[PDB]
């Protein structure tokens, strides 16, 4: 059972975005689903639901400006939003609610068991809302110097969030860090990503940081050699 | 709508020592005959996922070092033993009434021993420099507790608004932190000056730290 959300990235101050959610692994004409947000560092609000049998609702922080839908024939929900203010701003999470189904001379039926529960979640999908444009980052490398040695990329200067950073692929992810973005006085983020290894490799083994800004369509793999 | 409030907001704790977190409703959530109240557990860069359902009821994969319990308005997510692996932010959820609503989170911290940083300087890349900017890192691996100082000198003079401070999540295995400093400078004033050095102070340190290089060399 998967949710992947789909959508996200940069919209200004009073236009429109629609989000969408792709199910996997399980019958999504059978189950209510839900959104939920969260601002970066802050907690969870439930932002709209719509039953297996496409009724909807909403809290007022949204009412009048959100919409949700499902097309059961291509396992997706969707969450249109409009008027986007910048407190809007928030990762956007589809999840399953109460499991049920329909037997066509009966109608709907939901199991008892965890109706008002939240048992599936996707990874997030970050809105933000800003009268920025997109930027793509600068990657640049962070050498090992002349036991254990620490080397990196630092991806510089971008908007919006998020970028995602792997090492080797994603073959590496011991010793790794990737520091949560700043933001800088400029407007534009900018986070280092690092790993640290034996000193004996580093004639021998390639290090190549692997970066991703969907919002601007850059991606980079830089190799990041000892000088 | 109903609002939800827990306590504490911040956990820490041993690990193999028990743990428990409450939470209280403004009004009801039984339904005469289910109660409805759920547990969330947010990892480190990670969504929420369901701990427990009504009160008591553990979602799939959760072991019964996990228990919840209460009625009506107070709650209770007990661990009877906690794992360095629980580091993470618990949301106590009612269920009884539309919009759900979620109590604020409580971020459970693991306790461990005193570890010093490692510490390491980068300067700015050749491919920074030909881009006409000037960033100095400063890493500061694996430390506990996360209290932590860095300052920056250039040839001696103490650099002050400058630099940018980011810090991870407790790493779910080792219990630590790692930070790192960037100082920012343009091109001309790297290039006019000779010392760069990142002085830590830590905990875990009998006396500050400092890594340095010369421009050049």
């Amino acid at each position: 059972e998967q949710l992947v959300e789909s959508g996200g990235g940069l919209v200004q101050p009073g236009a429109s975005l629609r989000l969408s959610c792709a199910a996997s692994e399980f019958t999504f004409s059978d189950s209510d689903m839900h959104w939920v947000r969260q601002v970066p560092g802050q907690g969870l609000e439930w932002v709209s639901a719509i039953s297996l049998g496409g009724d909807t609702h909403y809290p007022d922080s949204v009412k009048g400006r959100f919409t949700i839908s499902r097309d059961n024939a291509k396992n997706s929900l969707y969450l249109q939003m409009n008027s986007l203010r910048p407190e809007d701003t928030a990762v956007y999470y589809c999840a399953r609610g109460g499991r049920g189904g329909y037997e066509d001379d009966y109608g709907y039926f939901y199991f008892i068991g965890g109706r008002r529960s939240l048992d599936v979640w996707g990874r997030g999908a970050l809105v933000t809302v800003s009268s920025a444009s997109t930027k793509g980052p600068s990657v640049f490398p962070l050498a090992p110097s002349s036991g254990t040695a620490a080397l990196g990329c630092l991806v510089k200067d971008y908007f919006p969030e998020p970028v995602t950073v792997s090492w080797n692929s994603g073959a590496l992810t011991s010793g790794v860090h990737t520091f949560p973005a700043v933001l800088q006085s400029s407007g534009l983020y900018s986070l280092s990503s690092v790993v640290t290894v034996p000193s004996s490799s580093l004639g021998t083994q390639t290090y190549i940081c692997n970066v991703n800004h969907k919002p601007s369509n850059t991606k980079v793999d830089k190799k990041v050699e000892p000088k | 709508d109903i609002v939800m409030t827990q306590t504490p907001l911040s956990l820490p704790v041993t690990p193999g020592e028990p743990a428990s977190i409450s939470c209280r409703s403004s009004q009801s959530l039984l339904d005469s005959g289910n109660t409805y109240l759920d547990w969330y557990l947010q990892r480190p860069g990670q969504s929420p996922q369901l701990l427990i359902y009504e009160v008591s009821n553990r979602a799939s994969g959760v072991p019964d070092r996990f228990s919840g319990s209460g009625s009506d308005t107070d709650f209770t997510l007990k661990v009877s033993r906690v794992e360095a692996e629980d580091v993470g932010v618990y949301y106590c959820m009612q269920g009884i009434q539309l919009p759900y609503s979620f109590g604020q989170g409580t971020k459970v911290e693991i306790k461990r021993t005193v570890a010093a940083p490692s510490v390491f300087i980068f300067p700015p890349s050749d491919e920074q420099l030909k881009s006409g900017t000037a960033s100095v890192v400063c890493l500061l691996n694996n430390f506990y507790p996360r209290e932590a100082k860095v300052q920056w000198k250039v040839d001696n003079a103490l650099q002050s608004g400058n630099s940018q401070e980011s810090v991870t999540e407790q790493d779910s295995k080792d219990s630590t932190y790692s930070l790192s400093s960037t100082l920012t400078l343009s091109k001309a004033d790297y290039e006019k000056h000779k010392v760069y050095a990142c002085e830590v102070t830590h905990q875990g340190l009998s006396s500050p730290v400092t890594k340095s290089f010369n421009r050049g060399e």
